[PDB]
Formats: C-alpha cells, sequence, structure tokens
RNA sequence: CAUAUUAUUAUCUUAUUAUUUAUAUAAUAUUUUUUAAUAAAUAUUAUUAAUUUAUAUUUAUUUAUAUCAGAAAUAAUAUGAAUUAAUGCGAAGUUGAA
RNA sequence: UAUGAUGUUGGUUCAGAUUAAGCGCUAAAUAAGGACAUGACACAUGCGAAUCAUACGUUUAUUAUUGAGAUAAUAAAUAUGUGGUGUAAACGUGAGUAAUUUUAUUAGGAAUUAAUGAACUAUAGAAUAAGCUAAAUACUUAAUAUUAUAUAAAAAUAAUUUAUAUAAUAAAAAGGAUAUAUAUAUAUAUAUUUAUCUAUAGUCAAGCCAAUAAUGGUUUAGGUAGUAGGUUUAUUAAGAGUUAAACCUAGCCAACGAUCCAUAAUCGAUAAUGAAAGUUAGAACGAUCACGUUGACUCUGAAAUAUAGUCAAUA
C-alpha cells in the first residue's frame, strides 16, 4: 500500500459478524469513510457444509461480488491494493503472479469462468 | 494621526454627498400635476 | 444606585509583525589601494591573517502607517437591588342597589 | 366536560406512537445497537507517534596483513551526535457562526485558475563541479536539461484556437547495498537492487464566483460613508472596495422587513411522527464546516493566521 488512491476493505457489519466493503479510497481519509467508490463486497466467513458434502468432495465457498471491468480501469490508473485485495483480485485471475510476495503447490482446481 | 485626517476626509465625503442628495431632491423640475406648466 | 461581558473609537499606551524612511570608522562575503608572517628558487615573487576601499545579504539604531492586548469614554447585552406601579387567586364575610 | 333540557361556537383534557431520556418499584440468561445533551469548567496518574543501522557518523570482538595503532573480511552494539520520512490526517468537540468566506441543490459558471504534485501509474532522459559540516542522500554557490512577441491559417470569431519562428523557458538531482571485471589497499567499469532529479499525460486533488432556500423580535424604522458604482496601481495562480494607495460619480439596502438584538453548528437515501402535505431531532450511521485554553501575526508549504513558531492573555 502506497500512493494517494488505494484499494482497500472498509468494514461493515456488527461486532463479532464482519463483512468487508471493496473500495477505492483517499489513502489519508478514514477506513469507514464514504471512498472514491465501492467496487465490491466481500464476506470473510465461508459458507458452512455438511459432513456429508465433506465427504461428497465440496469444498466451503467465500462470496465475493466485484466489478470486474471496473477494477481493471482503477488498477490501469495506478491505485496501488492492499495486501488482502491483492491476494483476492490474484484468485480472480485479475492480478497475476507478479503482485506475489516472498513470504506467499499443486493445484487440485484450476480457476474457472463461467455463467 | 492618520486616523484622525482619515476620519475627517470621511467626514467630508459624507456631508457633501448628503448636500448633493438634498440638493438633488429639488433640482428636478417639478411641474405642477393639476395645472401643468407655469405658462 | 451596584456588578459583569462583548462592540466601537478624531483619545492614551503598545508586544510582535508587515511594509516604509533615514544612519552606521557595524558586521559577513566578494573588488580595489595596501601592511605584517610564511614559503620556493636566484632583488624577490607570490601566498594566508590583518589595513583602506564599493556591490550584495543581514544586524543595531531610528522616521512614518497598521497591529494582539490594556486602559478612558459611550452604547448595548445580561445579572441583583432599597423605593415603587398594576393586576391574579382564594377564606368566610362586610357594604352599596349599578 | 356547556345547559333545567336542546342546537351551535369555544377552549381544557383524554385515547395513539416515540425518546439521546430521568426517577419510583422490580428484575433471569443470551445476541445485537448506544452511552456527560449540562461547565468549549478545571485536571492527579499511565498511555495515544514513531521509524530507518542499506544516509552520515560513532563503539566493540575475532581473523589476516602490517607496528600504541592503521587497513580490510566477518560478526555485532549505537536513534543521548548530524540526517530522511510521518503528526494539513485521524480522534474529539459544537464554542464561534443567521452568512463577509457557513450548509443544501444545479446535467451552473470563469478570471476563460499557476511553466504547483502533494504520491502512485505509464513512458523517456539525466544524475556535473566546488565549498561548509567531523562526514553525507544535511546545507549553501555554480554548471547542463510554459508564457510573451511576430507571421500566417481558420471559425465554435467581432475573440479564441491552430501551426510556425524567435525570446527568455532554464527550473534540477544523491547516493547506499551487493556481486563481479580490470588493472595499479587504490581507484576505475559493468550488471542486480533500492533510492534521487527533470518532462508529457492519467488518477487523486485544490482555490474563486453565481442562482434558490436556511429561527424570533420592527415594542429594532430608517440603515450605510469603503458606504454603492466607475477608473488605474500594488498583491494573488486567479475575479472582486478583499486588502493598501490615488482620482471620479452619488449612489446601494429597506414595511414581500433593512439595520440592530437574541438564539443556533448545517444537512441526508439518518431518527420520530402523520393518511399525506408537513412537523421535530441533528444522540447514533453518513456528508460539510468550525475549533483543539483565548487573540493577533510569521515560516514552511500547492494548500495553514496550523493542536507548528513568536508575542501577549488566563491557570
Ligand atoms: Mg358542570
Ligand atoms: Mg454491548
Ligand atoms: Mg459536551
Ligand atoms: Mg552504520
Ligand atoms: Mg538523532
Ligand atoms: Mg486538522
Ligand atoms: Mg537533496
Ligand atoms: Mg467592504
Ligand atoms: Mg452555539
Ligand atoms: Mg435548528
Ligand atoms: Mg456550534
Ligand atoms: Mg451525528
Ligand atoms: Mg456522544
Ligand atoms: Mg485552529
Ligand atoms: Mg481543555
Ligand atoms: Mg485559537
Amino acid at each position: 500500500t502506497c500512493g494517494l488512491v488505494r484499494i482497500r476493505l472498509a468494514r461493515f457489519g456488527r461486532k463479532n459478524s464482519p463483512v468487508y466493503n471493496i473500495v477505492v479510497a483517499n489513502s489519508r481519509k478514514a477506513r469507514d469513510a464514504k471512498p472514491i467508490e465501492v467496487l465490491g463486497t466481500y464476506v470473510p466467513v465461508p459458507s458452512p457444509v455438511t459432513k456429508r458434502e465433506l465427504k461428497r468432495g465440496v469444498v466451503p465457498i467465500k462470496d465475493v461480488k466485484l466489478d470486474f471491468d471496473r477494477t481493471k480501469y482503477w488498477i490501469g490508473v495506478g491505485a496501488q491494493p492492499s495486501e488482502t485485495v491483492t491476494k483476492l483480485l490474484r484468485k480472480a485471475g485479475i492480478l497475476n503472479d507478479a503482485w506475489a510476495t516472498s513470504k506467499n503447490r499443486k493445484v487440485v482446481f484450476e480457476r474457472m469462468e463461467t455463467l | 494621526s492618520a486616523k484622525a485626517v482619515k476620519f475627517l476626509k470621511a467626514q467630508r465625503r459624507k456631508q457633501k454627498n448628503e448636500a448633493k442628495q438634498a440638493t438633488l431632491k429639488a433640482s428636478t423640475d417639478k411641474v405642477d400635476p393639476v395645472l401643468g406648466r407655469a405658462d
């Protein structure tokens, strides 16, 4: 994270049940103040799955809603995503491995796009 | 005292303007609305 | 009659600051005229530190204007007041006959 | 609820919902949402802004070469020395403020806002010399790198824009960390890293003005002399009596309420209520402004009368 424009997560919800708002915001402004744009939402809690479903083969899913075309516009301009936003966008395929870090093998499931 | 001289200048200007307004009230040739001009 | 706070000013005082005047054997840099100490070579010749000198950058001193804030005067905004005006209520009644 | 009874006018009260709530009595567990509205009254105590050793310096220990030290390699220590970045935000508050710069709205404007980037993006380039610091990426001095003219062209024209050619733009910088390669510990030369400076554009941002609305008292009725307007000058990136100077004109506001006084931060896709128009609040969520004990000024900076600095006031 650096620069004036940053793509971050703003905390919404209630105590002990966070949800997050993927926003484009000024660095110098407050975390929960109204941002430049609201690119999406991110619900951190995985969807619970039945013990049976663990055996069947499905995994918990985390729900992210995002504007793919607009996030490309903001990344192009030089808005600097944060570490968590970097992780989210990199899984989405928006960001490639150039954004990986040393701190961060096999692929059970490759990324797939569907309607 | 520059304040005193400035105040005197302001006063002179103001009284000049009030005299101008008072004499401008009677500067207009006021005909008789009843009887028209004198002749 | 007494206390309090904002506001202003042809008044008094003024921190600091901003411009603005003038003065510096006043400084610092460079430019001259010069004086000492030091080096190299066969009388020196240049070098540093000081002497005078005239351009900048400031310091001290002053001239003027404005200026925080203080008084003094006025006004208001309030707060209290002996003295004092009116009226409201109620107790059972008292007096007139409007 | 009048009335001896009737009809009507007329007030008073009640039924409903709510709260930034308080109090009386009473009270089990859990989940969530809030919590000094009053004295912007005063404050004990502890915390809330640090970080960088890969900027410069210091200080050790071992090994090697040199002879008390000197120089390298490797380990460390050093944020009480010199430096870089950060505190214009966020947090809290609602004193001031009735608009002279505040709030809300507009598919609103120009002066037709700067050779401003503040901190990232994409591109090119450059990174020189001295001095002073003990040394430097600290400071100074110096080197090199849009606007105004003149010619035309047009039209979105009685100006702007375009292109050209000149003038000045002309304004900078900084190295550290590793490796290696040369040669003669000394320099030097490349590469990798992380910095530095300039330029174009993008993004994020700023400054200014307009129109409409924004509480009560006229038992506050006249107010205003920079006052209202014009012309110049200084200042600003930029208009304007905004501030300072000069000279002209006599205007401007006002019974559809000026000026003055009192009170108040303002608002919403927020909260309460109603059938609705509306009315109330502005706690909580969010937006804007103001302030950080009080007043004025100054430096830096693009942006500050800064929670900075100076001066004064209070304690
Ligand atoms: Mg009765
Ligand atoms: Mg709770
Ligand atoms: Mg309070
Ligand atoms: Mg070191
Ligand atoms: Mg230090
Ligand atoms: Mg602030
Ligand atoms: Mg530098
Ligand atoms: Mg005026
Ligand atoms: Mg108030
Ligand atoms: Mg109100
Ligand atoms: Mg307030
Ligand atoms: Mg609120
Ligand atoms: Mg509160
Ligand atoms: Mg302030
Ligand atoms: Mg306090
Ligand atoms: Mg203050």
